């Protein structure tokens, strides 16, 4: 007795696993927490258990579609015997978390179907609600008996097994308890963030159901486990001629450095990295170092070093998105609202700003933006989220992001900050600039983690060390020629936010606020007439 | 000879892995075999040259019957596994394990036009230029189907039956388009390009535009189907590309007396013959006909781009020369303002019938990887086509941000351009952006701007009269003694200059900045419409950086900087 279609013996490892659930102990705290509280739906990891049992294990991915059932049985064989006088109607289906090291579904085989897998991706979109049919019954004709079909247990969720008598679902389904099924598409996007670039990653035909329905949102970051499925592509549903590729779609079943740090700690100990990294930052160009400064903070004449810098930011960073006006409107950021014309139904069509939540926006051509757009940015920046009240999905769009741009409107007030690329009109500085090029004719990855651990770990606090100083400050910043009683403070703190997001110090003083004075000052001065 | 020597090739293949010690006490081909059964390498290539040294059978024979000696190469490899095995078609039957082919120049990379009725069943290699990059899929090959009443695996390549993946035999495949090189078409014909059959680990491998290898060759999996080549229903032999491989890299005055005298004097007098003088422009064309692509390691990635615009179209029939340029220029394509969409330059996507889902195929720029980019009517490239341009500023600039596809392709070419003037002819009273209308913002970006005022110089007109009137007397358009040349020879005269990869004497570091100071000093001092940048300095450098390619110094010299100055002094109201 065997399943040659998947090569599993009669239960084939079962009685190793029944004892496993009792032998795991050091589960035994969790074994009752499911029955006694009523919280089913196991949530394993990349199963580390492989220290216990390999014959149980190797199977885990292997053809385990015939095993997870036996698990959801074998657990319940034990669990129903554990606490049968609890809420035992809570059947258990497993939901792994940070599963086995997926080979980046971009790369997985044609083979790689009966395979528990996980994403390293990002969401493009969700289904929103479209579940599907569950179970059948037709009517036949000896005084028409209503004949169970997929109501008949043992039969299959095929196509064409339900090719007649729709009310024998479509009303009877209510009258006969098969209330239609349940499945949720999603379009995700594999994205390794430093992909080779050009060649591009794999979006997802997600479909699988469970009432983990919608607990993955659009734009979401991934912690997500699944299993493959696919289906041969007909040349037509009207025919049997065959497109010999199967239409992949996935069973959602989800839920050194210290030495570098010590090196960072030296960089952290190092006192003028604000200057040194500035001396390292955007190194490509000579002066306008002052401009180069705030990118670190913000990390924390056409293209005249500009997109370069923004591309330096683009290059430096996964989290961000470069674009600009004048060919790409707000749509290249957001509010590209439009349909899937193959299906003729609106989609929350958007752009870079939706790529930019907890990110850094590299717009250009800010002069070129419309009022049919740029009223977006009138609204965005005062929000850091974007109300999309639209046809299929009325919502708002958290874009809790960062921005910067430059161009060659009363609301410069908002801006992070941009500066004045003006002419020094000095042949010598040109020569210095020329020399910079004539001379032209690692730190990043260190930086890349320098920025990170603070984005991982650090949380400044501007307390009475220097909370006063802000109060001392905008006094000093307002008063000359007496505005800083506006959110300049909230900018200033957003600048003083940085140096303590630098340095791995969660606490702040005048220095590490005081630098931000010069910045906003010089930024005010250079922007002042 | 073919259908019944099965024992030999199996005997042969039984011994050829044994025919040497080059696979470490095994032949190199057997080196992979232990690596095959251990799943170390799974696909295989074959240098067929190693067989002809002792047995041109299976070399000339496979060349006569690729399919059979493909298919027969497999069926031995089918039963050869147990000899190296570490443990109808049994399940593993080369199921993820693959075979390709290679070897001598008997299979030279052939021309997309030269596929034939002879090319059926043929051993088949090709080079040329790539495009039509499909969305890959996996792809089954064998319906490992179910005899449900009977149990164990059953295989069809093809009612109540089910067809089930668990034992079926799949592959990752694509569509591709090889194209002619734009080099072996000195012709009044279309540079042909081909529907390509694309598979294996040679999918997900490469981008358009590349000059490449191929082997467009049948699979061992089937001879014809159930019988020999004669059949009644048959889909197409198209190009079953095996071993697609990039081409990174394929008349001396010392032995001859050729490059000695200044091409930058001479090459003018032997290029642009019909042209009515104004060789000054031709210099940059000569410079671009040199280009600056092959760089030395100083990071000058913008060296490759000689980004020129020419302003105003029935300027001598300057409309013509771009063909002359393309007649010179390989890796070169011509386009026009409003002739097509941006995919005249860029790329776009939709379904196809033959194979591959939504092949991205691209335009001239996508075709011009480090090419020569030639335009009609730059003004009509309205805002859409103004744009990737304004990216192609930046070299590898065909970027995508679309639902399924978000790549960039390597737009790496260099740009000469023809743009009609703003609805009216050039006018000294009207500016660029008044007599031109395109962005100054772009025009700025161009390495140089040059105009050809069709103006009342009655004597030069009278020369032009003399010029054209000499035409249809003859084709002696440069009758002052210049000996014309073969654009291939010119290309050979070009190529040696391309490979120079010079690098200045840093002591010159003054002389440029020295001058660029005074140059930019005067411009910003003069405060006229002329406006420059640091890209000037690059351009300035970049010119000289090409001037020395012809002035084959391998470094750079004063004169080029003095010449590039003189070019700029010649550029001075070149508009």
């Amino acid at each position: 007795l065997v399943i040659w279609g998947t090569d599993v013996n009669v239960a084939a490892c079962k009685e190793n696993f029944q004892r496993f659930l009792q032998r795991f102990i050091d589960y035994m705290q969790r074994l009752g927490e499911i029955n006694v509280i009523g919280e089913p739906f196991l949530n394993v990891n990349c199963e580390h258990i492989k220290s216990f049992d390999k014959n149980l294990y190797r199977q885990l991915i292997s053809y385990p579609q015939e095993v997870i059932p036996t698990f959801d049985m074998a657990v319940n064989e034990i669990f129903f015997d554990r606490y049968p006088d609890s809420i035992l109607e809570h059947q258990i289906q497993v939901r792994p978390f940070n599963a086995l090291k997926t080979k980046n579904m971009r790369n997985l085989n044609p083979e790689d179907i009966d395979q528990l897998i996980t994403i390293s991706g990002m969401v493009i979109r969700t289904s929103q609600l479209i579940p599907e049919m569950q179970e059948a019954f037709f009517q036949c004709q000896v005084c028409a008996h209503t004949t169970r079909v997929e109501m008949d247990r043992g039969r299959i969720a095929e196509p064409s097994v339900c090719g007649r008598c729709h009310t024998t679902h479509s009303m009877a389904l209510i009258h006969n308890r098969s209330l239609f099924s349940d499945k949720q598409m999603i379009k995700l996007q594999e994205s390794p963030e430093d992909m080779p670039a050009g060649q591009t990653p794999h979006t997802v035909i997600l479909f699988a159901h469970n009432d983990l329905v919608d607990k993955v949102q659009p734009g979401d970051r991934v912690n997500v486990t699944g299993i493959y499925r696919a289906v041969p592509i007909r040349v037509n549903p009207r025919v049997s001629n065959v497109k010999s590729v199967y239409k992949t779609h996935i069973d959602v079943i989800h839920y050194f450095s210290e030495k570098r740090v010590e090196l960072l700690k030296e960089l952290s100990r190092k006192p003028d990295i604000y200057e040194r990294l500035a001396s390292a930052l955007a190194p490509s160009i000579y002066e306008h170092e002052d401009i180069k400064k705030g990118i670190l903070l913000q990390l924390f004449d056409p293209g005249t070093s500009k997109s370069q810098l923004l591309q330096y930011v683009y290059n430096l960073v996964p989290r961000g998105q470069y674009t600009s006006g004048k060919g790409s409107s707000a749509v290249g950021l957001t509010a590209y609202v439009m349909k899937d014309p193959e299906t003729r139904q609106l989609v929350l069509q958007t752009g870079a700003l939706v790529l930019s939540d907890n990110g850094i926006c590299c717009i250009d051509e800010f002069d070129k933006m419309n009022e049919s757009t740029r009223s977006v940015l009138h609204e965005v920046m005062e929000q850091q989220t974007l109300s999309i009240a639209k046809a299929g999905i009325i919502c708002q769009l958290n874009a809790r992001t960062s921005v910067l741009a430059a161009a060659n409107h009363t609301l410069l007030s908002r801006f992070d900050l941009i500066f004045l690329l003006l002419d020094p009109q000095d042949e010598a500085y040109d020569r210095r600039l020329a020399h910079h090029l004539v001379a032209l004719y690692l730190d990043m990855a260190v930086l890349k983690d320098y920025i990170a651990y603070a984005h991982s770990t650090i949380m400044p606090r501007l307390s009475e060390e220097a909370s006063q100083a802000l109060i001392e400050a905008y006094v000093d910043m307002r008063k000359i020629g007496s505005s800083a009683y506006p959110r300049q403070l909230e900018s200033l703190i957003r600048l003083a936010e940085a140096h303590a997001k630098v340095r791995l110090s969660n606490k702040v003083e005048a220095i590490d606020v005081e630098e931000a004075k010069r910045l906003h000052r010089e930024a005010l001065k250079q922007s002042a007439t | 000879d073919y259908a019944l020597e099965k024992e030999k090739v199996k005997k042969f293949l039984q011994e050829f892995y044994q025919d040497d010690e080059l696979g470490k006490k095994q032949f190199k081909y057997g080196n992979q075999l232990v690596r095959l059964a251990h799943r170390e390498q799974v696909a295989l290539y074959v240098d067929l040259d190693d067989v002809a040294e002792d047995d041109p059978e299976l070399v000339d024979s496979i060349c006569e019957n690729a399919r059979r000696y493909a298919k027969l190469f497999a069926d031995a490899v089918q039963e050869l596994l147990p000899q190296y095995k570490e443990r109808q078609y049994p399940a593993e039957l080369m199921r993820r394990f693959e075979l390709y082919f290679q070897g001598p120049s008997s299979n030279k990379p052939r021309v997309i036009r030269e596929v034939r009725a002879d090319s059926v069943g043929k051993l088949v290699t090709v080079r040329g230029i790539v495009t039509r990059v499909s969305e890959v899929k996996p792809k089954m090959v064998v319906a490992t189907y179910t005899c449900d009443q009977c149990g164990a695996e059953t295989y069809q390549p093809i009612g109540r039956l089910y067809l089930q993946t668990r034992g079926s035999r799949f592959i990752k495949f694509q569509e591709m388009k090889m194209q002619e090189h734009s080099d072996q078409v000195p012709v009044g014909n279309i540079p042909r390009s081909i529907t390509v059959l694309v598979e294996g680990e040679n999918t997900r491998i490469a981008q358009p535009g590349d000059h490449v290898s191929v082997t467009g060759i049948f699979l061992p999996i089937l001879r014809t189907g159930f019988r020999q080549v004669v059949q009644g229903l048959l889909s197409e032999t198209y190009l079953e590309a095996h071993r697609i491989v990039k081409m990174n890299k394929s008349t001396r005055e010392e032995l001859r007396q050729i490059a000695e005298e200044d091409f930058y004097e001479k090459l003018a007098a032997s290029i642009a013959p019909e042209i009515y003088g104004h060789e000054d422009v031709k210099k940059a064309l000569l410079l671009l006909l040199v280009g600056g692509v092959d760089q030395s390691p100083r990071g000058m990635k913008i060296r490759g781009n000689i980004n020129i615009c020419l302003m105003g179209d029935p300027g001598v029939a300057k409309s013509q020369l771009l063909s002359y340029i393309d007649r010179l220029a390989p890796r070169s394509q011509y386009t026009t303002g409003r002739g097509s969409s941006g995919v005249g330059l860029t790329a776009a996507v939709l379904r196809d019938s033959v194979s591959g889902e939504l092949t991205l195929e691209g335009g001239a720029l996508v075709l011009a990887d480090q090419g020569v980019c030639c335009i009609d009517e730059f003004d009509k490239m309205a805002e859409a086509d103004r744009t990737a341009i304004h990216e192609v500023m930046e070299q590898q600039t065909i970027s995508i941000a679309k639902a399924g596809i978000l790549t960039t392709l390597n737009a790496r070419c260099s740009i000469l351009a023809a743009a009609n003037p703003a609805y009216g002819r050039y006018n000294p009273r009207r500016s660029l952006e008044q007599n031109i209308q395109l962005p100054a913002a772009l025009l700025s970006r161009f390495d140089l701007l040059w105009l050809i005022q069709d103006r009342p110089d009655r004597d030069n007109d009278l020369r032009l009269a003399q010029h054209i009137t000499y035409v249809h007397q003859h084709s002696r358009q440069p009758p002052s003694q210049f000996e014309p040349l073969d654009m291939k020879l010119m290309r050979r005269y070009i190529a040696m200059c391309r490979e120079k990869q010079p690098m200045v004497p840093e002591s010159l570091a003054d002389y440029i900045t020295a001058a660029y100071v005074e140059m930019r000093r005067e411009a910003w001092a003069s405060k006229d419409a002329t406006y420059t940048s640091a890209r000037t300095l690059l351009a300035i450098l970049r010119l000289s950086t090409a001037l020395a390619r012809l002035r084959m110094v391998d470094v750079v010299e004063k004169e080029d900087v003095n010449e590039a100055i003189r070019l700029m002094e010649m550029s001075k109201d070149s508009l």
